[PDB]
This record gives structure tokens, C-alpha cells and sequence, in this order.
């Protein structure tokens, strides 16, 4: 998906 | 809400018949008050503060002007005490470089309670989060917007998207830094060595919910309480919710309409939509006291900025109170207090909308 979910995962684990 | 007269009349009650004899005398300095109070209130036992209280730097205008002063100073940031951790207040977690720190903060708590044990007003003033840790009750995920928009978003983006296609691996532990520690915390017994699962989903954002209030700050707000609960104990605020308690620490403004309808900003509305007309039509004819409440549910506290409404702030920094069409007539509104953001549904006559806003306000938080 034009490499998503791949930076919201990174961003998630980031976050939490 | 409901009943709020009688509340505060019941409590005037309670203070007023357990007042003790005699008086304590503190004497304070302009440019040393907060080292001084301080030092005289930590050196009395905590029913002394019961009694009639003597400040010389009236005889009762002299303690209003010390619970404003000695209000302002010890939630300023010098003694490191308190972080804003928003934008341009809240128990700072890095207050522990103070080795006295937990003496500082039982203080405190006998201050503040103190200002309700007599009736007295505070210029300073916590966020509803933190008066519904006063009175135990359970915090919620929208508390968790309030005081952390971004830890906000990613648990509420776990809770409805599956996680096993995102490619996403946790765990019921979370670490947290503070001054270089590098701490870590286990949700429950043994949780470093659970993976979070689709399943258990809910307890997860359920923990790391409850653990984001109390991260770093437990040693310190435990302590507030234990003095605060020494001068007023906390069974006395019973009846109370936090909005309510907010209003008695920070007493009563009454706010300027012509103020607030020229500094709101709408979204998907319009000042020529029959919800915004119905909406200042309704705020119009209600109390004064359903107009503050409705700024609490709203902005997130009774409190207006230094200016009127056109110096609302909320998360990264200039805010201005936002109406904003969502959902159906068959929906309830409801509020975002980072934004200072309310969603009004586009309701079919005044009348709805009138039954409907006053639920929000007076039942739902
Ligand atoms: C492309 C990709 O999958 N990135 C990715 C996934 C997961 C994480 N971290 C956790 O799951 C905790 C980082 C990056």
C-alpha cells in the first residue's frame, strides 16, 4: 500500500 | 449539576462543625512566602489548620490575599514541582532532583485543603483528571485525551484496526525515562512475556490507560493526598464530581457572551446554521452555572485565560472554541478539551437540541 502500515507500526511502538 | 447548592451547603456544614477553638498565627514575608508558609504549616499538626487562621505579613482579607499569593508560587515552576507537560497544569515526574520533594508536595495537599476547609479561593487550578483521582473515581480513555493527545491516538487506532496486519509486536510492559533512568513496568505480574494479542486487546489499552496517569508521579501524588486527607478528608468531597469540586477550589466567574460568540470558530457550520443560531439561543436563556459547566465540558476547565475567549489555548498552542457537525439527530454531543471542541450533532428543531445539550452538560463527561 504504497509502504504504509509499515511507518504507522514504527510510529506506534514509538508512541507507546 | 442537579443538586450542586445543596452539596457545597452540606460541606459549608461539615467544615463549620468541625472547626476547633483558638487560632494559628503565620507569619510570612512578600519575597519568601512559599519557603515561610512552608516552614510554619509543615512545623503545626494537621487539625491545628482547623482552627482560625491569623496571617500577618481585614483580619479575614489578609489570609485571601495569602491563599492567592502562597496559590500561585507553589504551582510555579521554580521548585520543580509541577510540569506543564502541555503546551504554553500537572505533578512534574523529574520533581524527584529534589531530595524533599515528598515533603514539599504533603504540603501541598494541606494547602489546598486548607483554601476548602475555609471557604477560601485558589488562583491555581488542576485538571479535571486530576480532581477525579481526588474523588476515586475511574479514569476514562477520554481523560487520556486530555492530558496525551498522541499516546491518545495510537491506542484508540489499536482498539478498532486488527494489529496482526500492521506487523505490530507488544507486550504488557512499557518502559518510561526519567532524568536517564530507563525504568521499566510490568503491567501485570510476569507481563514483559506476553505478546498483546487481538484478544486481549481491551485489558491492554485498559492498563496502559490507568498506567499513563500515574507514570512517575505515583510517590508524589500519593503523598498530596496523605495530606490533604490529614486536613479535609477526602471521604467529605463524597458527593461531589470534579467539575464540581473545580468550581469550589476556583469560585465563580460569570462569562461575557458577547466575548464568546465573537471568538467562536465552527467547522462544517456556519454562524447562519439553524444549529449555531438554536445553539447561542440556548445559551442565552440557561444559568450562568450551566454556562460554566458547559465550558468544562468543553475547554476542559471553568478557568478563561488572561484576555477572554480570544486567548484560548489548547494543545499545540492557540485554540479558539470550535462547534463542528457530526453524526445524526439520533446522536448525543460530545467534546474533545484538547481542541476545546464540541460536536453538535445537526439536530431537527431547538427544542432537541435544548433536551439534548443539557444532557451532555449535566450527565455525561
Ligand atoms: C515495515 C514495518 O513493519 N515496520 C515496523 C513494524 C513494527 C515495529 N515495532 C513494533 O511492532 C513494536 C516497528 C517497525
Amino acid at each position: 500500500p504504497a509502504s504504509m502500515r509499515c511507518h504507522r507500526a514504527a510510529h506506534i511502538c514509538s508512541v507507546l | 449539576h442537579m443538586g450542586f447548592r445543596w452539596k457545597l451547603a452540606h460541606f459549608r456544614y461539615l467544615c463549620q462543625s468541625n472547626a476547633l477553638p483558638s487560632h494559628v498565627k503565620i507569619n510570612v514575608s512578600r519575597q519568601t512566602l512559599f519557603e515561610d508558609s512552608f516552614q510554619q504549616i509543615m512545623a503545626l499538626k494537621p487539625y491545628d489548620l482547623r482552627r482560625r487562621l491569623y496571617v500577618i505579613f481585614d483580619y479575614g482579607g489578609l489570609a485571601r490575599e495569602w491563599f492567592f499569593l502562597l496559590s500561585h508560587e507553589v504551582l510555579n515552576p521554580m521548585y520543580c514541582l509541577f510540569e506543564y507537560a502541555g503546551k504554553n497544569l500537572q505533578i512534574n515526574p523529574a520533581s524527584t532532583i529534589n531530595p524533599d520533594h515528598l515533603s514539599y508536595f504533603c504540603f501541598i495537599g494541606r494547602f489546598i485543603a486548607m483554601a476548602l476547609f475555609h471557604g477560601k479561593f485558589i488562583d491555581t487550578g488542576f485538571s479535571l483528571p486530576f480532581y477525579k483521582r481526588m474523588l476515586s473515581k475511574k479514569l476514562t480513555i477520554k481523560d487520556l485525551e486530555s492530558i496525551d493527545t498522541e499516546f491518545y491516538n495510537s491506542l484508540i487506532w489499536i482498539r478498532d484496526n486488527n494489529i496482526e496486519e500492521c506487523g505490530l509486536e507488544m507486550y504488557f510492559s512499557v518502559d518510561m525515562e526519567i532524568l536517564g533512568k530507563v525504568t521499566s513496568h510490568d503491567l501485570k505480574l510476569g507481563g514483559s512475556n506476553i505478546l498483546v494479542t487481538e484478544e486481549n486487546k481491551d485489558e491492554y489499552i485498559g492498563l496502559m490507560t490507568e498506567w499513563r496517569f500515574s507514570r512517575g508521579v505515583q510517590e508524589q501524588t500519593k503523598a498530596f493526598l496523605d495530606g490533604f486527607n490529614e486536613v479535609v478528608p477526602l471521604q467529605w468531597l463524597q458527593y461531589f464530581d470534579e467539575k464540581e469540586l473545580e468550581v469550589m477550589l476556583c469560585g465563580m466567574q460569570e462569562v461575557d457572551l458577547a466575548d464568546w460568540q465573537r471568538n467562536t470558530v465552527y467547522r462544517h457550520y456556519t454562524r447562519n446554521s439553524k444549529q449555531i443560531i438554536w445553539f447561542w439561543q440556548f445559551v442565552k436563556e440557561t444559568d450562568n452555572e450551566v454556562r460554566m459547566r458547559l465550558l468544562q465540558f468543553v475547554t476542559g476547565t471553568c478557568r478563561l485565560p488572561l484576555g477572554g475567549f480570544a486567548e484560548l489555548m489548547g494543545s499545540n498552542g492557540p485554540q479558539k472554541f470550535c462547534i463542528e457537525k457530526v453524526g445524526k439527530d439520533t446522536w448525543l454531543p460530545r467534546s474533545h478539551t484538547c481542541f476545546n471542541r464540541l460536536d453538535l450533532p445537526p439536530y431537527k428543531s431547538y427544542e432537541q437540541l435544548k433536551e439534548k445539550l443539557l444532557f451532555a452538560i449535566e450527565e455525561t463527561e
